[PDB]
């Protein structure tokens, strides 16, 4: 059988799954500025290729 | 099964609980399911054909709808049909009432006359049929188990990528993300709820299938021998003390 | 041969980061609402059997 | 927990029929709820129950030894008997069995109680492998409730709830309970192996009538190996 | 990489040179440049052809079997063969050799060919390996290149596609292309090894002179192990 | 240890604690509570699985591991075939003239000029060496163990503290530094797990396969001491056995 | 240098170039404290399973398989028969008249010439290879540990930053660039475990192959010198020896 994955990874993993988390939270009570955000949002868009 | 039974009320109350938040819609989506079963198909069936995952699938459904035969009720027929040649010979064997397939083939082969050698190496060439046609089946969905989360992260990843090129409302990015985790949450619970799961009740049977046939073959020998029933009894429950029965006796 | 993560982990642990660190982009255009903080945090205490 | 806060901040519904309910599940799919109850009778005992002293062991048969050969064969049978693995022995040797018989029905109680505390260790190391999995799987289940609902603080509560106290119980029960537990019945089915296989030789040494301080040398070479190695210079 | 609408999304040059170029410089670190070129061969073979069915496989040596029956090792010569390895099998019955060296050379072989399919196994293994590693590679390459620019919304972009695409094209090209085909290579290994030993048995059982149905029992008894198995209700 | 291989021990040592100091105060990743945390309940659920002298005779045995260097072969069977033309020259009593350089060597010559069998010797030199190996094996059981254990123990600390930190925000601006501290246990728990325990649990496997082979070519070189071959012909089979 | 390192060295440069168009700058890739934290942590945990010289003999070996290329196969196989020519006429003596590019050629020549034995030859050019098989698993052993270690000691300097960042974070809209810093470290890991010390462990075990199979044709030959075989026999064994042992994906 594969030798699998070190367990590093599994703690790596657990600790981004939990920041993912906790930045939804910090995100949750937080006003995202409609103006800022359709710049990112264009240049995701050119660099995705539809734009 | 009772533990068929309890798989119901459990995915009945663990739907109900997990849907509670806010409504079913946002955890079912025929889109992100169709997307992990369909990959996890594609690289499956580049390792198995047509023929062999519909057999797996077909050993399965018999491994789930039906159940394996206890190996008391068939300690019972065996002695019944030991008592019968005892008393009457093989003679007495056909007239018999069997409902169990490979007990039925070993005294259909044996009332036709054949030495200890034939009749034990056609049994174990069956009872070797059964148990790699269930670690085929086994292997089948094991690797449908290691598969699906990949699969469901791929689906994510291409559902992403979806998503930074259409964003437009503030507010729908996180919707948007939450429909595209949804095929790595269907790949999680396939793999560890489902697939393998079903890998293990497919092992699961393969032990039961192999104690039960070897069952059968010890006492068909032992019939062919003309053993008396007693010693019999104690050669044949001796097998009962084995596996996780063996777990279960206090 | 001692067992470890599936191979899979390693893209998990890829796609937490880039989750993570999308929210982080997300986070630095965002204005803190003091008012939805107290909602949440009211929330939390509720959720977690602190009333 | 008590020093964090409380313990009444780790309880939720949702999170423990997530992590316990699947993991159940999972389980029950390869186990009978039955067998599963004997698993958890079988390591009730474990931890109810110290496992007898290998040195009491061999001084007790060492005086079961000298009494049978100051009495005969019959004189093991007005005095109290410790566990019931010697008491079954003392019960066949008062029948008079020959050694082979009584030699085969030891050793078919010590492969039966090893099975049954290798079957209790795999029902809870597979009970310990599925939590952590039903806590990344609700993980994921709390993670698709937030972004859903970030614009409803009251599903933003439960939901990170759920995703945290998931991975927390799922971690708590694998690491401090399931695990444990199993390397626990692993611990006392060693002590099981070492017991049986003494009482099993002084058994074999009363009926072939060997002097009991022949005996006494020929049962401590057991105990001078062994897991206990750590311990030994 | 459909699902997002069409296919001109999930193009980046840079993305695919990180990990492509990444992958292929860790497998020939790995790999001589003949391994990596025989591998390719053999996948290549094993997509693009089927081996040969065991069922003609047999009915073609109880052909020879009978052909040997009625003309000792003289008729084997006048019939044509398809395959190889039946081929050299029947060259070296009819050069007058020992039941023992033919064997040996064909066991040597059979080995020679199952070692080039686990060594292209390996490869495709090693590169489905790699994959994911040059994904996360970009990933952190991609984030911290997004997270110093935050303040640059054109930079952005780029960086944050490069970290996602490298992602998605380790994950695809890992778990959809490198392991199913080391895994499609694994078995037509099997499938090479049944069929070679089947022919094998056949050459040695011309070579000693056997009846053609029981030569054809012993035959048909290979058609049960494995995935056939699993097949055949 | 070698004095080159400790300063280099240092240097790396060193090299962390200074990259920790230049990014900023060194008490923000200090904590007592999260380390007690990481190391009770490593603790805790290690002693489930092996007792308190199982894990004392673990920690002896690896810290002779760091303070005692493994014998050369090279060494050894110089030596062996020193004893033996010892023996040749003189007898089986001038091996006791020969001074200290192995344990297991000392008491397999003892055991062999006080007057015992050549396979009773052999036996017993046999089971000290299966008992070292085991003893070697359950100190890298012991080690991995604990390095298996402290990630899992960190994880749940810092489940605990960010619990904890949620269940009473009552201020936006705390909430960074309160993860950072719930983030501490699993700092902890890494880096006893991949800077400690592990690295212990494989130079203790290094050194079970190094004190096997030592210890099979001293229980061949002493057999053929007893035996009385030629030092030359048990230089060259030790030799051989190198290969 | 073969072509998978010319690869490789070509593949960073152009991965450095990306890198610094992707973000600006290259600046913003170095961190010292990464860096201190990657390789300090990779040195303390590798030299707590080898010594100091066994890592000094580690980089010496992984430096000459990465400078001196191995010498073909082929190329040794000619040069051992025209020294089968050369002693075949011109005796033993006639081995000190041409050069020889091989040490190991040359030291078994020396043995060979100077009136050794064929067994004392044959033990010393055995031991030869023996050391230079221990000397190559030693290497790759040393940076297998290396690429075990680096990303461990990644995450572990990740969670460093990650810490650094939580404690000064009020109002996270400024936690960008400290969260890249904190991310270099595991960047550092991956890109050392995966594109350096994994490839030069796979480099020498593969130079380990070559190197046995080039120093075993040497061996070889000098032994048939030793007791003077035709030079056709002995190209013939040597050109078998060979191709039996070529693997079967190159046949
Ligand atoms: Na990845
Ligand atoms: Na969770």
């Amino acid at each position: 059988p594969p030798p699998g994955l070190p367990l590093w990874m599994g703690t790596f993993a657990d600790l981004m799954s939990l920041l993912m988390c906790f930045f939804v939270l910090l995100l949750s009570f937080s006003e995202m500025d409609v103006l800022k955000f359709k710049q990112i949002a264009g240049s995701m868009k050119f660099a995705f290729g539809v734009q | 099964l009772a533990t068929l039974l309890g798989l119901i009320g459990g995915f009945a109350f663990v739907i109900m609980a997990m849907v509670l938040g806010g409504s079913i819609g946002m955890f079912v989506d025929v889109t992100s399911i169709l997307i992990v079963v369909g990959g996890s198909i594609f690289v499956v069936l580049m390792k198995f054909t047509m023929g062999q995952f519909f057999g797996a699938t077909k050993i399965a459904g018999k491994a789930f709808m039906f159940k394996a035969d206890e190996p008391e009720d068939l300690i019972a027929k065996i002695v019944e049909m030991a008592d019968a040649a005892r008393k009457g010979g093989f003679l007495a064997l056909e007239e018999m009432e069997i409902n169990n397939t490979f007990m039925q083939k070993g005294i259909d082969l044996l009332v036709d006359g054949h030495d200890a050698d034939v009749v034990r190496a056609a049994l174990k060439k069956d009872i070797a049929l059964t148990d790699e046609r269930h670690t085929q089946g086994t292997g089948v969905f094991r690797a449908f188990g290691d598969v699906a989360p990949a699969m469901g992260m791929i689906g994510t990843l291409v559902g992403l990528v979806a998503m930074l090129s259409n964003m437009d409302d503030p507010k729908a990015i996180g919707p948007a993300m939450a429909v595209a985790l949804l095929t790595t949450l269907y790949g999680a619970i396939l793999s560890n709820m489902v697939f393998f799961p079903i890998a293990d009740k497919l092992s699961l049977r393969r032990d039961q299938e192999t104690l039960n046939r070897r069952l059968i073959m010890d006492g068909v020998l032992a019939i062919q021998d003309g053993q008396n029933p007693r010693v019999i009894d104690s050669y044949l429950k001796n097998y009962l003390n084995e596996g996780k029965r063996a777990l279960e006796i206090d």
